[PDB]
């Protein structure tokens, strides 16, 4: 018949250069699944947290790393259905991009784009802003990149960069570890370490996923390959 | 690729066809060119080449060849340029610690390679070199020496901290103090220790010396 | 305070259990912080608690 | 003063934050003219004379 | 309910203005400041990126400072976020605007339009207004070189050298103070921009990664706008070494 | 009457008006105490978790 | 948990807590709890199955929506777990939008796809306090076509990923637990046995039992990809087995 | 040069937390450690505060 409720504005303005219903939503992501994205300098490797903490997971095609294009791939760390309209969204706009450039669409330009309704929800009464941040991978002007879109809109821009549990000590131990020039079986190695120090307790192959950007294309690394790569190193 | 590729193999024929002693003239020969090498990625050029000359550090050995050999590893350190490669070399280096040879060029190695961790690149190396040095010494009982070694760095590394290969130098520290009989040293390396190595996450090895 | 005795130890578990005259800049050096998650402990916690009563044969 | 014109100081307002030293500054002046430097924190804690403000005037 | 609130968004307050409008004020001086001087025969705009950390890759290499138009630039004062929807109207304005006009667009005509949608949402909508305050730089022939100022007050001002972000008040005079009215050359004027972003800034120590410098210098029968790379700005920290000591002398 | 000035109990009479002798400042308290009585369940020893607390406390 | 702070008008609204907390949503989970619906969802390679308890107020009844099996599409199926008011609302929506994928895809729709779809609407619910979140749970269950079997929880946000075997209702972390034992124990699927180790897992977590009239199986096999409700006499079939079975 | 500050509590406070763990250590000087672990945490604490609101104390 109609709706109203709520239409006022529900978001204050704190001095810190950030409103504070939006900080309140960075905490969110933090208590989120640990994810860990590092770009390799040949591809960019991200891995996320495959599990919600049940311990029965059957993936085949259920993942949190999940290619939205040819070359693009997201693994996040918060929200569940705040995640599946932007990888409804991002495909929609990587498309956009396929039929102007008849190229997908660059790190950089997805997220503004998705930044863009990030916001609108902030601002806006009667909705509340997304409770996901992206790690957005993808291969374009000859270099591969990794973006982080931050649950505001806000953008940081990151070689190296942890998400989930302890996600702030994550950025801090990647900014002075960070590698390049890794070989593609390497950065599955490097990645895995990483994903070891932000994530606790069991590593299997249904406890963590891992997907790889490359020059062939992003793909998502099959259960039993993960595996090989986590026994590999110290 | 190349210290894979034809290196690994050109090692295991010279040692497989013709003898010990006529091979360590082979062997001299190629880690010179190894320096050089025909590296396509410096990173995993150098984790390989620690790695197989690693297979000579265990025995340990007193030859010619084991005391040369030994000066090659630290440029080939240097020149790795990465974080994951520093706990591979030192698993060769607790090897080559626990089958002694003299005591003399055990310990000379390690000093030298402290020292050139600093000069071309990185604390974070130097700092991981240490851990060995000290371990060495109190069997030695060259604890005078430990102790100058291990109290020095401290402040140094402690802009630097975030990462997990730190802790490890600490934990040292504190065993070869406590066996010196001095116990408020000994207490300030442990004071040091568990506040540094927060959750255990970090190497099998690293958890297993934190325990 | 700098007495043989502990200085007095408090806890609060509010920001409006402190009081202005308490909470003054010039009286407390020092702040102590306090975790609790870490998976470390979980193990360390569960092995001396188990170690403090009776070992079974069935003990992981 | 009362050649200066402007009357004896009503309100002096210290302000910025700490750590600058100006409470510091304002006890060592307190002490040379023999005022009682009495010390309020934010508190009504130290009205005990009936121990509510706005009577904490009078 | 929804009746027992107050957030006076388009309602009057007793100060006889919204709190909305003058809360925005208050984020912007605590994130990344944004400058623009004029020149001679340019206008440039400088910032310091949202982006306190240590490590970029410069996926997106305007993070602060977006070229909207081949005749327009534009900086952020304040939070990203509001930043990313403004910046996608911001190219279609300044594009369109062009299709019809044919000469570089008029940095007045900008703002006017854009503060007008700025003050739409704080009024009306039930929307608060932008937590941004953007930084136009451009280009007409009937006023020559321009630097524009928005607010989210939907106030513009018309200016000479101008800086809003962080420590706006400190700023403003340090632009004054070094650089008079048509006084200092592009060039010079490059420099000048960094020295006070050195100063300025929510936290310490000025890099390539914390700046992006942009110029609008018109070249032979193009004005061009290029944002540029770390490799340049780096020459202009040096530069910025340079001027500190001319400034005084 | 030189050990008479600090801060502590004291005895005076009623109506025989002297101050009689001096009491430590010991005397006077109600409160009662357990040392280590009705024993929590823990234990420095039957903990090895909080490791990084484990210096804060042991310091202050 | 958390009752969350305000600093917004939270108190009311789904906006922010410091928890990361969605209020709406969290009135969601006590939704499920009013209707007193739980079920256990179980994955195999011969079958998918969904069992969960029919509500009985009185014995005047037509089962057409009395029932909690629903067909959401002719080969994938579904129950919707929770309060009934807001499981028929969601069985509404949802209906639409599966017929929108039927004009769009053309055909029967894969497991993944269609948990997906679901779940993008329901962001649409979570996100707003405009129209409250349906507090409803729904386990989709059906044979993906190349894959196999699968079983798909959504929660009323709209959380879904792949389990080996799932559970929903009253209280999620008591009934997988004891899944977890089962799902350990891996039996050999076949018809038999995977309606048979669901039927046994949602008896021991109630402790009250049940006769096969009382419940409603719903399988997809492997035998016909017809989505499929079993009925009182072949879920009776189970039954006696599986009292003969230890 | 290196503290950001902010307050009257944490100046002194960079002295006594050095003491302090020089004596948690067990060592009579005041080892070079001990000042750069003490404006370290404090520093810490200070300059994150820009960014999103955090405290010394609760």
């Amino acid at each position: 018949m109609a709706e109203r409720g709520y239409s006022f504005s529900l978001t204050t303005f704190s001095p810190s250069g950030k409103l504070v219903q939006i900080e309140y939503a960075l905490a969110a992501v933090a208590g989120g699944a640990p994810s860990v994205g590092i770009k390799a300098a040949n591809g960019v490797v991200l891995a996320t947290e495959k599990k919600q903490k049940s311990i029965l997971y059957d993936e085949r095609s259920v993942h949190k790393v999940e290619p939205i294009t040819k070359h693009i791939g997201l693994v996040y760390s918060g929200m569940g259905p705040d995640y599946r309209v932007l990888v409804h969204r991002a495909r929609k706009l990587a498309q956009q991009y396929y039929l102007v450039y008849q190229e997908p669409i660059p790190t950089a330009q997805l997220v503004q784009r998705v930044a863009s309704v990030m916001q609108e929800y902030t601002q806006s009464g009667g909705v509340r802003p997304f409770g996901v941040s992206l790690l957005i991978c993808g291969w374009n002007e000859g270099r591969p990149y990794l973006f982080q879109s931050d649950p505001s809109g806000a953008y940081f821009a990151w070689k190296a960069t942890a998400m989930g549990k302890n996600y702030v000590n994550g950025k801090t131990f990647l900014e002075k570890r960070y590698n390049e020039d890794l070989e593609l079986e390497d950065a599955i190695h490097t990645a895995i370490l990483t994903l070891k120090e932000s994530f606790e307790g069991q590593m299997t192959e249904d406890n963590i996923e891992v997907g790889i950007c490359n020059e062939a294309g992003f793909r998502r690394l099959t259960p039993t390959e993960v595996r090989d790569y986590l026994a590999a190193i110290a | 690729m190349a210290a894979a590729a034809v290196v690994e193999f050109q090692r295991a024929q010279s040692l497989l066809s013709t003898d010990r002693e006529a091979s360590i003239d082979i062997l001299h020969s190629i880690v010179k060119r190894d320096i050089q090498e025909n590296d396509e990625e410096a990173v995993q050029v150098k984790e390989q080449s620690i790695l197989e000359l690693g297979s000579l550090l265990a025995k340990t050995g007193q030859a010619a060849e084991l005391g040369g050999l030994l000066k090659y590893v630290r440029p080939f350190l240097n020149s790795i340029s990465k974080a994951k490669a520093a706990r591979l070399v030192r698993s060769l280096l607790d090897l080559f610690l626990d089958m002694e040879a003299a005591t003399g060029q055990e310990v000379e190695l390690c000093l030298e390679c402290i020292e050139w961790a600093k000069s071309e690149k990185r604390t974070f190396l130097r700092q991981a070199l240490e851990a060995r040095l000290v371990s060495l010494y109190f069997d030695t009982k060259r604890y005078q020496e430990a102790l100058h070694l291990g109290s020095q760095l401290l402040r140094e590394l402690k802009k630097m901290d975030d990462k997990a290969l730190l802790v490890e130098v600490q934990l040292l520290e504190s065993k070869t103090y406590h066996a010196l009989s001095n116990l408020p040293k000994a207490r300030a390396a442990l004071t040091s220790a568990r506040t540094t190595a927060n959750a255990i996450y970090c190497p099998p090895k690293l958890q297993a010396t934190l325990d | 305070d700098q007495n043989v005795n502990v200085k007095v130890i408090m806890a609060t578990n509010r920001a409006d259990t402190l009081d202005p005259a308490l909470l003054r800049p010039g009286r407390l050096d020092r702040k102590i912080e306090f975790p609790l998650p870490d998976r470390r402990q979980k193990r360390l916690i569960f092995s001396t608690i188990t170690s403090k009563m009776n070992l079974s044969e069935e003990v992981d | 003063f009362e050649a200066l014109g402007i009357a004896q100081p009503k309100g002096v307002l210290l302000y910025g934050p700490p750590g600058t030293g100006k409470t510091l500054l304002a006890r060592a002046v307190a002490h040379h003219t023999d005022c009682t430097f009495i010390r309020v924190s934010g508190s009504e804690l130290v009205q005990k004379f009936i121990g509510e403000g706005a009577r904490m005037v009078r | 309910m929804s009746r027992r609130y107050d957030s006076r968004t388009t309602i009057f307050s007793p100060e006889g203005r919204l709190y909305q409008v003058e809360y925005a004020m208050e984020a912007i001086g605590h994130a990344g400041t944004c400058l623009g001087i004029l020149a001679n025969d340019g206008v440039l705009l400088a910032a310091e990126r949202r982006n306190i950390h240590k490590l970029l890759d410069e996926v997106f290499f305007s993070e602060k400072i977006y070229k909207l138009n081949e005749d327009m630039a534009c900086s952020v004062a304040g939070i990203t976020s509001d930043a990313n929807v403004l910046t996608n109207e911001l190219r279609l304005i300044a594009q369109r605007y062009l299709l019809q006009y044919q000469e570089p667009i008029p940095c007045e005509q900008l703002v006017t339009a854009l503060c007008d949608i700025k003050q739409a949402y704080t009024q009306f909508g039930g929307k608060r207004p932008f937590g941004v305050s953007l930084l136009y730089i451009g280009w007409d022939k009937h006023y020559g070189f321009q630097l524009y100022q928005s607010d989210p007050s939907g106030n513009y001002g018309g200016w000479k050298a101008t800086c809003i972000g962080n420590n706006s008040a400190a700023a403003v005079s340090m632009l004054k103070q070094d650089y008079k009215e048509g006084e200092m050359t592009l060039k010079s004027a490059l420099a000048l921009a960094v020295k006070v972003l050195n100063k300025t800034m929510d936290v310490s120590k000025l890099s390539a990664e914390k700046v992006e410098i942009a110029t609008l210098t018109r070249e032979n029968g193009k004005t061009v706008i290029r944002v540029l790379k770390q490799k340049e700005v780096e020459q202009l920290i040096k530069k910025h070494e340079e001027e500190e000591a001319k400034a005084e002398r | 009457r030189e050990l008479l000035k600090p801060n502590a109990s004291v005895a005076l009479h009623k109506h025989s008006n002297a101050l009689v002798d001096v009491l430590p400042p010991e005397a006077d308290s109600s409160i009662m105490m357990l040392t280590s009585d009705q024993k929590p369940d823990v234990m420095y020893a039957d903990i090895g978790g909080m490791d990084i607390q484990k210096q804060e406390v042991r310091e202050a | 948990m958390s009752r969350g702070s305000s600093a917004g008008f939270d108190r009311h609204i789904t906006i922010f807590s410091p928890e990361g907390r969605l209020y709406q949503v969290e009135y969601a989970f006590k939704a499920i709890n009013q209707g007193g619906l739980t079920s256990v969802a179980v994955r195999g390679k011969d079958c998918a199955v969904i069992v969960t308890q029919k509500k009985v107020p009185d014995k005047l009844l037509d089962s057409s929506t009395v029932t909690h099996l629903f067909k959401i599409t002719e080969n994938i199926g579904c129950v919707m777990t929770g309060m009934t008011a807001d499981s028929r609302s969601q069985v509404q929506r949802a209906r639409y939008e599966a017929a929108n994928w039927k004009y769009k895809y053309g055909y029967e729709i894969p497991v993944d796809m269609l948990c997906k779809r679901i779940a993008d609407i329901s962001q649409v619910y979570t996100q707003n306090a405009e129209m409250r979140p349906l507090g409803c749970c729904m386990i989709l269950i059906g044979i993906d076509e190349e894959q196999g079997p699968q079983v798909y929880k959504c929660d009323p946000a709209g959380y879904y990923c792949g389990f080996k075997a799932t559970a929903a209702g009253v209280k999620q972390t008591e009934s997988t637990s004891f899944l977890e034992k089962k799902v350990k124990k891996k039996f050999d699927w076949t018809f038999e046995q995977t309606v048979e180790t669901a039927i046994t897992c949602l008896s021991t977590v109630l402790s009250i039992d049940f006769k096969p009239s009382e419940i409603e199986v719903g399988v997809v096999t492997v035998e016909n990809p017809k989505f499929r409700i079993l009925t009182e006499a072949e879920i009776d079939a189970h039954l006696v087995a599986l009292a003969e079975r230890d | 040069e290196l503290m950001p500050g902010a307050s009257g509590a944490e100046v002194k406070g960079v002295c006594t937390e050095a003491g302090m763990y020089a004596l948690r250590e067990r060592r009579v000087h005041v080892t070079q450690e001990d000042f750069e672990m003490a404006v370290a945490k404090v520093m810490q604490k200070d300059s994150e505060k820009n960014m999103s609101i955090k405290k010394l104390w609760k």
